[PDB]
């Protein structure tokens, strides 16, 4: 069970080019499973319903109250 | 796994 279970909000707009991959968008928040090589992250949408993978650099992980 | 990703992420802008 590789999973952290961090979420994590879009920076900017992102869209897939397999089917295996998640949409991102500027202001959306997703929860990142767990990170991948290839610097690709499994995250899922908002729903908790969708998962795929997504850009490590066009998000940015959030914490309660650290930096 | 499930998903499999094969190609180099993108990067971010200059702007922001």
């Amino acid at each position: 069970m590789a999973i952290v279970n961090q979420r994590a909000v879009a920076l900017y707009d992102f869209e897939p080019e397999n089917d295996n991959e998640l949409r991102l968008a500027e202001g959306d928040i997703v929860f990142i499973s767990y990170k991948h090589g290839q610097g690709w992250l499994v995250a899922e949408n908002e729903s908790g319903s969708k998962t795929g993978l997504v850009p490590e650099e066009f998000v940015s992980y959030i914490q309660p109250e650290l930096e | 796994g499930k998903f499999i990703p094969s190609r180099p992420a993108p990067k971010p802008p200059s702007s922001a």
